[PDB]
């Protein structure tokens, strides 16, 4: 008998399609929400906490804005040096005043352990 | 120990099991009649060329 | 093979204003099998010793589709019992690993660790 | 669940019947009785044949075999669904009952998920005082 | 009564991808008319009605392509040639 589809009428649904997982993502995209954003940096900021518990004198101070973790350490160059890292692996996003910038960026992920780049980022600022 | 503990009592338990209930309950009640419904249009299984088509668009 | 011709029943401006009308709907099996088979066979033997035969195999052997899918739903409803008891064994498990646990809390509430 | 295969194996020996009548045919146990082995036609000594035929016949026997364990291990002999829902709507109510102690579950642990929770607040506020 | 049967014939033909393909080639769905018409097939999902369907791929086609996105891609004769072979390899 085919009784997967005569339940399948019940809920107006089909049984053949769940099972190939590759064509039913091909076709549509996926939307997010502003609320679920929210919620998802609360859930993954409690792991952030967590993750630092564990783990530099001056970046101490932290604050764990919208979306991201920032650090802020005092420099010269129209801009301090400030670090926000999101996720041990972390995504780290650099606010400064620029291609020079990008190439300090890009060190930093290439680096991404933790004392290191507060090292590093100390040594050329000095 | 005991916050290793709490988010690994969350998981166990199966959360939001309405959606469940209104969807395995339903299918359930009625047994009796699902069977009946089955029994009608068994072997439903083999394309369809246009062959049943024409007998209905003409 | 032209899609469908009526259009403007259907239509988003109909539907707008309201919805068109939906349309209006349009035991014994194995005594059977343990003598057929053995009669079946006959026809074997007798074919041999006598065109027809071979056009009355099926002719004969048709008598075991018009019963085994009478009794055929059965399995699928007795296989009806073996999963909506699962249903419960789903629910059961998940009762039964809390068990283990909530004695586990429970004690782990009363002992250090 | 065991009828599935009795289906298959039905026509399994649908395909063998068919198998059977094309080799009993053009071969055969070459008789003595008219010579036929000097001239034109064709040889198939009885050996082949024999084999051939033996082995057709004992998948018979085995099929038959299996056509009448399976039939015999067929449970739930009935002839009526009001038995079969009867008995299906009793285990619906205990998967309900199931359902209810799902609840308490449900909650036990969301209990347990405060219960312990508010020592972790409780001494975490303790964990506050004196370094304040 | 006769649209209702070509009603039931239709959603049987919406089980074969080739035929919306032909559609699509057309330009059939870009009326909104035919989005419509599709939203009033979905009554024939429910028990009732399919009791005189004797195949499952309609009800998804019909789903699938309540999607605007489906619809474009419907148009190239790859996408449509990829869920035809879906179809014969499942079975």
């Amino acid at each position: 008998f085919a009784i997967p589809y005569a339940i399948d009428v019940l809920t107006t649904g089909s049984y053949p399609r769940l099972p190939t997982c590759i064509r039913d993502k091909i076709i549509p995209p996926d939307p997010i929400t502003k609320i679920e954003k929210q919620a998802t940096l609360h859930q993954l900021n409690q792991i952030l906490r967590h993750r630092l518990v564990t783990t530099p004198p001056q970046l101490a101070n932290l604050t764990v804005a919208n979306g991201r973790v920032k650090f802020r350490v005092e420099g010269e160059f129209e801009a301090t040096l400030t670090v926000m890292g999101d996720d041990e692996i972390l995504v780290e996003d650099k606010e400064t005043g620029s291609m020079q910038i990008s190439f300090i960026h890009q060190l930093v992920q290439s680096r991404l352990p933790l004392q290191d780049m507060y090292n590093c980022l100390h040594s050329f600022c000095l | 120990q005991l916050q290793k503990q709490l988010k690994e009592a969350e998981q166990i338990l199966a959360t939001a099991v309405y959606q469940a209930k209104e969807k395995l309950k339903s299918i359930e009640k009625s047994s009796e009649e699902i069977i009946k419904y089955a029994h009608r249009i068994s072997a439903s299984n083999a394309p369809y060329p246009t062959d049943l088509e024409m007998r209905s668009g003409l | 093979p032209p899609p469908m011709q009526y259009i403007k029943e259907y239509t988003d401006e109909n539907i707008q204003e309201g919805l068109a009308p939906k349309p209006p709907p349009p035991f014994d099996h194995k005594k059977e099998l343990r003598k057929l088979n053995m009669s079946i066979l006959i026809n074997f033997l007798d074919l041999l010793d006598i065109e027809e035969k071979l056009e009355d195999l099926k002719l004969l052997f048709v008598h075991v589709h018009h019963l085994i899918n009478e009794y055929r739903p059965h399995q699928a409803r007795e296989t009806l019992r073996v999963m909506m008891e699962v249903q419960k064994r789903q629910r059961l498990e998940t009762a039964e690993r809390f068990q283990k646990h909530l004695e586990r809390v429970i004690e782990m509430i009363q002992n250090c660790l | 669940d065991r009828l599935t295969q009795l289906q298959d194996a039905v026509n399994s020996l649908a395909d063998q019947f068919c198998n059977a009548i094309g080799v009993l045919q053009q071969c055969g146990p070459p008789a003595s009785f008219n010579n036929i082995q000097t001239a034109i036609n064709k040889d198939q000594p009885a050996n082949p044949t024999e084999e051939y035929a033996q082995l057709f016949a004992a998948l018979i026997a085995r099929t038959a075999k299996d056509i009448d364990v399976l039939i015999d291990s067929l449970p739930s002999e009935e002839s009526t669904a009001a038995l079969q829902a009867a008995s299906l709507y009793k285990l619906e109510e205990e998967n309900h009952e199931a359902a209810t102690c799902l609840e308490d579950v449900v909650y036990r642990g969301d209990m347990l998920l405060e219960k312990i929770q508010s020592a972790l607040a409780d001494i975490a506020q303790s964990q506050l005082k004196t370094r304040s | 009564r006769l649209r209702f049967q070509l009603e039931l014939e239709f959603v049987q033909c919406l089980a074969n991808p080739n035929y919306l393909n032909f559609l699509a080639q057309r330009g059939y769905f870009k009326d909104k008319a035919f989005v419509n018409y599709l939203k009033y097939l979905l009554y024939w999902k429910d028990p009732e009605y399919a009791k005189y369907l004797k195949y499952p791929q309609c009800l998804h086609m019909l789903e699938l392509l309540q999607y605007e996105h489906f619809r474009k891609e419907l148009v190239n004769a790859q996408c449509a040639k990829f869920i035809d072979e879906q179809q014969i390899l499942h079975w």
